[PDB]
């Protein structure tokens, strides 16, 4: 499944 | 026109680092002179997470004088990234190259808090 | 819950112009917790065209943290302002009346010269 | 329909 990241700016 | 055969939605257009929109028109069924845009957007921004894969991209485009707004939401099959994107601007089919001039806004979140963050991005079309 | 009473129908939402904004979302069938936006824009903001009639919207929302993103073009039967207007923002649901905290652009021509120009609008739930 | 040059000016 899809990973998750804090925003587009930041993992 | 050339703005005739953007219509067809075969195009794509790539912005300065990279990044590939992917347009795809069909006539609004209210508005006159007016598109609903959909298609996809391949990220390949700088430091930046969700790239490599389509985001589908939504929004609306007025036939006139060439001018568009659309969006993504950072979420798909390969990566989310819990973010949207909005950009805002015009085609400009004078010179012997295309090119779409945008203004963005991303919202996301840092911790608990939100913010929006401010860009523009040229596309010229391949 | 407040995010799912947003999913659930056709909220109305007022800026500090006056101008309302009328969200429907419909799931996505390709992105997970994410929304088509539809619904309607009326405009009331003061030394403005297109004013007062309803403008269909587009765009997609994320429910995972209630950020959105919708677009108008100023084309309708009633008049046709040759422009489109972006916003993008965030839904805090924190204080005891919802507020949509948005960017916006505003893409037009004057004469044969294109612009584009920023602003910001803050809309309050209509309850 | 009405038409104006943009939202911000007739």
């Amino acid at each position: 499944v899809a990973t998750v990241s804090e925003s587009l700016l930041t993992e | 026109s050339p703005d005739m055969k953007l219509l067809a939605g075969a195009s794509n257009w790539v912005n300065q680092s990279g990044s590939v929109a992917q347009f795809v028109f069909t006539p609004s069924p209210t508005q006159p002179q007016t598109y609903e845009v959909s298609g996809n957007y391949i990220n390949n921004a700088q430091g930046t997470g969700c790239k490599g894969t389509p985001y589908p991209l939504s929004g609306a485009y007025y036939s006139g004088n060439q001018i568009i707004s659309f969006s993504v939401v950072w979420s798909n099959a390969s990566a989310n990234c819990q973010s949207a994107t909005g950009w805002t601007g015009y085609f400009d089919f004078s010179g012997s190259q295309a090119v779409l001039k945008t203004d963005w806004n991303l919202a996301f979140y840092s911790g608990s808090t939100p913010a929006i963050q401010q860009g523009q991005d040229d596309f010229m079309q391949s």
